[PDB]
């Protein structure tokens, strides 16, 4: 049900719309293995750093594969949350409201 | 006229070994004659109002009926004008039938969380009814969709009413006085059926 | 509505209603306003938070819209599918099948076509309700009214109403031909020529 | 008007032999390698829903070349087979010699070696 | 096992049309009618090897014996366009004609598949309900105005232009039957395909003078004589198979519909065993702009049409 | 709805004996009439299509009742009636004597009371292997019959409809009737009388006449199939 | 995928034959052609939601652009009959176009399967031979004469009389096209049925005189149009059936034929893909003593007629 081909909707009845529930799968997977991809060659220099420490130490803790992180990784923009876009939602909500409000307004006043 | 209180088919074709397939045609004739007489001598005209639906033997008339086109038409691979459409995945089915026979007689989220990513996230039983639900759809949809001989018995059946009915119409003065006979005497047996064939 | 609350997890909303028994008659506008307040859980969250934001227990809200347009469209012949009652497993034939589909998908599209027309236009009563059961954490049917009552309201686009035969249309036993026939003349079988427009020969 | 349900046995088994040999041994219409069955399995492999009917579509051809060929090579030994009814009407008992008689005098052609099903892939040893 | 009676079967029109209508699998009697020359189509199609019959009437006394116990009647009658002739004989000629064979449908047979062919159809169908009406008999759910001829147009066009299967496309077609009355919904084309802005134009001005095209090709020949016998074979052998209970019979039909503020129009209709089942509303949401447009200025000419078909209809004797 | 099954019930020359009816029973927002058939039917041992048509008409009469009164936005009080009119339709269809669908393999046996059984419903019977066309032929006849039998209770619903409002006020002020009740109160009102539909069709034992048939079966074989198309 | 170029399809058969064969399901190119009002044909064809394209060609400067790369080949040209006229100039008129025809297609295709139509097919078929035997590219297994019609009346009057299904009925009928020549082999109709004597004698006239009865019951408003169109049909749908390899094409036809000493005849035949195949001897065998009385009271006839139309086709120019 998380899928949004029509909305949800994970039953059918004909063939078609049954065959085609697959093809979204494959879709996915496949526009999950590219992103997979990207985000893999952006990070080729930490990659083997960690790799020659992995092969070195045979075991890595959080701080020093976190600082190697820090020292080697590109930029990773967090997508907002909840509560960013709730706040942004609520300010555009109101500002189109009040809009409302005045276009009411000084058209009848 | 007096009501009694099954298994015709299975003795018929256990007691044939190398039978003709022309009585399968007589036979087929034989066990649909009385539809064909039922429907002649009631009076036209009503919606279908007189009709004797869901009673003892016509259930087993139309099951051997069924049973001996199926047997004819499974049988074909002159006698016959045409021959069934053969649908083009029967023998495929005959092979490996015949291939398993020979074989038998030659002898919910995972609510517990994971400490590492190599786990998974839901449990591998935990969609199967789904799966199994589209399956028996697919299924459904596949077997449900192809029968092209389906309209070969219904003609077959056809030609064998209307000669029924071309016969009957002839003498349809011995079954009237048949079952004026058997309406008076209440029981009808071989001796009084050859009698009354006069 | 009586109370609502925000303290429990649950599949379903945590809220309440006052019963009365009497349920002799309920007409095809009930079914029509059921189907729509089925699948109210994930339109809301498809336009604040956007569809990358569902949760699990979200997700599986137009599930049971679904499930009350089927029983609609078989179990009250109130319908344009005809005037028959079907239990599902196996008295359901396979030309019945893409007109089950196409009526599914239609109801379904004005249902959540309806919600997002209706939880767009009293968004501000939406908000002011949500800050009141953040703040409080229990709110009562008054307070809701009051808001309801008192919220400015957003002029909105009319929907397109639901049709049953507009979508049986496109639903038949030869498909899309049928509704355009072609029409042709044969001689092959047997003797006699025949000029068919979608009828069988 | 005389037909025969004696010869639906030995029709079973020919289309039986087609569908192993086409599946199994992967002795197809084009000697294709592929094998989809086994001695030891239960069913079969895929196949699909598009490729069972090329499968049919095969193991018909085999089995139509298999008809044409019995077919062409019964018709030219028509007097000798009407012969060997006759006899085996009369006689009731039939040895090979009086067989190898009938096809002798009565201008029994046999067939020669290379017995192939098709010979537009026929090769030879080394 | 149903009835066809055509009325004008030895015009223009009538022959193939009723040669078509005995190739069906649907008709088990064709009844000719027609004031001369009626004796020679039914002639000729007796000694086709088909089991439907054909029989002829000639003379409106024998019209009484032409529509006993028939359950499709088919007006195609109608004296085709003469050099000199304006609108006003012609229409006076055609109506009267039709008002003639309405009348007598309204005395032998008001329970009857009305089909009107004769031209224009605009201003015939409000004829013929208020002549049906002047009897106390008149049944709006079986009165209709074939205009198949402008759907088979723009099918073919479409196909012609964007290259689809013919087979497969059909286009929806609203409003009238004669001139910038035709609006093609070819927005909702199905199978779904997406045209130009020129493209559109270019569409809609061929489906709407391919009439003009088609008369004016045969450079004073007359009207088209096998495509109206084509959509008339069309709409005939629909509305028979709606008639056995067929539940997928949708037709694109001029009949009297509530959708706009017109009393008649042409729109997508269910046909069922009783007459008209239902008419789609549909076809009148969703459309864009251009459409829109088209309609609203297509609405005042057919207004126009059908106060003069009802004008004339309600003439004094 | 209880006064339109009365009406319809007690509109047929020979229908099921009506014991009592009953609103409201105990407590339940319902109500329940009971017909004990008659003794021939129980010992006869089969049905005809005019009493399954019979009990269909009258299954359809609450319903059309209650939408002749209430008009046409009609609730869903008579939902097991709307199943049970399928039912009965459907025993109609399945059987080997029906004039359209009998000459055709219909529902299958896999291999092994009440008046009326059904054969749809035994557990060794399944669906059979259908094609695309016939199976709407099964749903054509389903539908025929029925708005067929809808119709005609229309018809007997609109026909008399002063005792309809009767028997709704002698519900509503007794809240329980007899049949006697109802019996006595159709004498002196003159409705309009339904035709015989579970008639026998019977043979003079010792009158020597030759009886007719018209002259054929009336079975017609299913067969429909659309011409090929173009392009080939 | 094949091409059927109709050449006189602007006449009264003309109309009618080029609708049926548009909207048969073999035909993808239909090159109609006349000398005149063959562009009207071709606009109201060109709108039917068929597949197969229709082009029209004017004149006989067209004549070599009609007929390349065209499988089948129809010929159905010729003037009907006018008062005053007598066989002669009629003959004449016909036997020249038919002529100037033949040359053109000799000239431009001769690998198409010819089907002469026009009447008499007794004197036309030959005349037809003559002229591609001129230009030494004859081939006989290509050249049929379309004499379906009276097997068509013969299935229709055998059905009338006798009660049987039409989908079954079939009789041979031999000989030629024209009056007496037509002896319908009503004892080898299938499905075994046996006729009387009066019946056997009623039957044989009507069929041979049909065409008469359906001449003079048009009033002199010509022959049959719809019937002739529809056995034309027939044979061209079967024709192209036997190009695209069906292996049970059998249909009766006029070809020359070594069944009797006349050098054309009218027999059942087995049509393959390279035009015909095989040629059924066993209709001339068995046959009774009236149909054998029949058979060489027609055999002078139709070989004065074969005689006339060779005569006629190596006249000086």
């Amino acid at each position: 049900g998380l899928s949004d081909k029509h909305h949800g909707l994970n039953n059918f009845w004909v063939a078609d719309r049954i065959n085609d529930i697959d093809v979204e799968a494959l879709r996915i997977l496949n526009m999950c293995y590219e992103r997979a991809k990207e985000i893999l060659g952006r990070n080729r220099t930490l990659m083997d750093e960690v790799v020659e420490k992995l092969v070195q130490k045979k075991s890595l803790t959080k701080q020093e594969f976190f600082t190697l992180v820090e020292l080697y990784g590109s930029s990773k923009p967090m997508p907002p949350s909840i509560l960013e876009l709730r706040k942004i939602k609520r300010l555009e909500l109101e500002e189109m409201v009040l809009k409302l409000d005045m276009t009411t307004a000084r058209n009848s006043s | 006229i007096y009501m009694k209180k099954s298994y015709l088919y299975k003795w018929y074709f256990e007691l044939g070994t190398s039978m003709k397939k022309f009585t399968i045609l007589l036979y087929l004739l034989s066990c649909s004659a009385g539809s064909v007489a039922q429907d002649l001598w009631s009076l036209p005209v009503p919606d279908e109002k007189n009709r004797i639906t869901s009673y003892g033997f016509v259930e087993n008339d139309s099951d051997l009926v069924h049973g001996l086109l199926e047997v004819q038409g499974a049988l074909v691979g002159t006698l016959l004008f045409r021959s069934e459409p053969r649908d083009p995945l029967y023998m495929m089915q005959d092979g490996s039938c015949s291939i398993v026979d020979q074989r038998f007689l030659y002898e919910t989220s995972q609510t517990d969380p994971p400490t590492s990513i190599y786990k998974r996230w839901f449990i591998k039983n935990t969609q199967e009814k789904h799966f199994e639900l589209l399956i028996q759809r697919q299924r459904w949809l596949r077997t449900n969709s192809s029968l092209s001989n389906g309209f070969f018995r219904s003609n077959t059946r056809s030609e064998s009413y209307q000669y029924l009915s071309n016969l009957f119409i002839s003498n349809g003065t011995l079954l009237d006085r048949m079952t004026k006979t058997l309406l008076k005497k209440r029981w009808l047996f071989s001796d009084e059926m050859k009698i009354g064939f006069m | 509505i009586s109370e609502t609350d925000i303290n429990s997890i649950r599949s379903q909303p945590n809220m309440r209603y006052s019963e009365t028994s009497g349920r002799v008659f309920a007409r095809k506008s009930d079914y029509v306003n059921s189907i729509i307040r089925a699948c109210a859980p994930r339109v809301v969250e498809e336009e604040m938070f956007g569809i990358e934001n569902l949760c699990w227990i979200s997700a599986k809200s137009t599930l049971e819209a679904s499930q009350r347009a089927e029983f609609l469209i078989l179990q009250t012949g109130m319908t344009a599918f005809g005037k028959a009652y079907y239990r599902n497993q196996r008295d359901l034939v396979p030309n019945l099948v893409p007109k089950l589909e196409a009526l599914r998908d239609e109801y379904m599209r004005f249902a959540v076509e309806k919600c997002s027309s209706i939880l767009q236009e009293y968004q501000s009563a939406l908000e002011e309700i949500t800050d009141v059961l953040l703040e409080k954490g229990e709110i009562k049917a008054d307070e809701i009214w009051n808001i309801y009552n008192t919220a400015p309201r957003i002029p909105q686009k009319p929907v397109r109403p639901v049709d049953e035969y507009g979508a049986l249309i496109y639903a038949g036993r030869w498909g899309i031909h049928g509704v355009s026939l072609p029409g042709r003349v044969t001689f092959s079988p047997g003797n006699i020529g025949f000029a068919t427009f979608g009828a069988p020969r | 008007g005389d037909e025969n349900f004696l010869s639906s046995s030995e029709i079973t088994k020919a289309q039986e032999i087609a569908t192993r040999m086409v599946l199994q041994y992967g002795w197809g219409p084009d000697d294709s390698p592929a094998v989809y069955y086994a001695t030891n399995a239960v069913s079969a492999l895929s196949m699909g829903n598009n490729h069972e009917y090329e499968m049919a579509g095969k193991v018909e051809k085999i089995y139509d070349l298999a008809y044409e060929k019995a077919k062409g090579m019964l018709l030219k030994n028509r007097r000798v087979l009407e012969k060997i009814t006759e006899e085996l009407l009369e006689f009731e008992i039939l040895t090979h010699k009086d067989l190898e008689r009938i096809v002798h005098e009565n201008g029994g052609i046999r067939e020669k070696e290379p017995f192939f099903l098709s010979g537009t892939n026929y090769n030879e040893a080394l | 096992s149903y009835k066809v009676a055509v009325l004008g079967a030895a015009g223009g029109i009538g022959q193939p049309l009723s040669l078509l209508i005995k190739m069906s699998p649907l008709v088990s009697t064709l009844h000719l009618y027609d004031i001369a020359n009626v004796k020679g189509v039914a002639a000729d199609l007796s000694h086709c090897n088909t089991p439907s019959q054909v029989r002829d009437f000639t003379g409106p006394s024998e019209l009484a014996d032409c529509l006993k116990d028939v359950n499709v009647v088919v007006i195609p009658a109608g004296v085709p366009r003469k050099p000199g002739m304006t609108r006003d004989d012609l229409f006076n000629i055609n109506a009267n004609i039709v008002k003639t064979l309405v009348e007598a449908v309204a005395e032998n047979c008001p329970n009857a598949f009305i089909h009107i062919i004769s031209n224009p159809v605009n201003s015939t169908v409000p004829i013929a309900a208020e002549v049906l009406k002047k009897k106390g008999v008149y049944d709006p759910k079986k009165l209709f105005g074939v205009t198949t001829l402008d759907v088979v147009r723009a099918n073919t066009f479409v196909s012609q232009k964007k290259n689809l299967k013919l087979i497969d496309v059909d286009v929806p077609v609203i409003g009238g039957h004669a001139g910038i009355t035709i609006l093609p919904l070819l927005s909702k084309t199905k199978p779904s395909v997406n045209f130009t802005d020129e493209e559109i134009q270019e569409l809609t001005v061929r489906i709407q003078n391919a009439g003009t095209e088609v008369v004016d090709a045969k450079a004073g020949a007359g009207s088209a004589t096998l495509s109206m016998a084509y959509a008339a074979a069309r709409f005939v052998e629909s509305s028979l198979r709606a008639l056995d209970g067929d539940g997928d019979v949708y037709e694109c039909s001029f009949v009297e519909s509530t959708l706009t503020d017109l009393p008649f129009f042409a729109s997508r209709v269910k046909i069922g065993k009783n007459g008209l089942e239902a008419v789609i509303e549909s076809d009148l949401q969703g459309l864009t702009e251009y459409e829109q447009k088209a309609l609203e200025a297509l609405k005042v000419e057919l207004k126009a049409s059908i106060d003069k078909g009802v004008a004339f209809a309600n003439k004094p004797a | 709805h209880e006064a339109g099954h009365i009406v319809l019930a007690h509109l047929f020359p020979r229908f099921d004996w009506h014991a009592f009816s009953q609103l409201l029973p105990g407590g339940k927002e319902t109500a329940v009439s009971v017909f004990y058939p008659r003794e021939d039917m129980v010992d006869q041992g089969y049905t005809t299509f005019g009493y399954m048509k019979m009990q269909m008409v009258v299954a359809h009469g609450g319903r059309c009742a209650e939408r002749v009164v209430f008009g046409d936005n009609v609730t869903d009080g008579g939902k097991d009636d709307l199943e049970k009119i399928t039912k009965i339709a459907r025993e109609m269809v399945i059987s080997p004597q029906s004039a359209r669908l009998g000459l055709t393999q219909l529902v299958k046996k896999i291999g092994m009371g009440e008046l009326i059984k059904y054969r749809w419903d035994h557990p060794h019977v399944m669906p059979a292997e259908m094609s695309v066309e016939v199976s709407e032929l099964f749903t054509r006849e389903l539908t025929r019959y029925i708005e067929e039998t809808e119709e005609l209770a229309m018809n007997a619903l609109r026909a008399n409809r002063h005792i309809l409002d009767l028997i709704t006020r002698e519900l509503l002020e007794k809240s329980r009737i007899t049949g006697l009740e109802v019996e006595e109160k159709m004498k002196d009102l003159s409705p309009l009388m339904f035709e015989d539909f579970v008639k026998p069709f019977q043979i003079n034992p010792d009158d020597e006449e030759l009886l007719p048939h018209k002259d054929r079966v009336s079975y017609q074989p299913v067969d429909l199939r659309a011409a090929p198309l173009h392009r080939s």
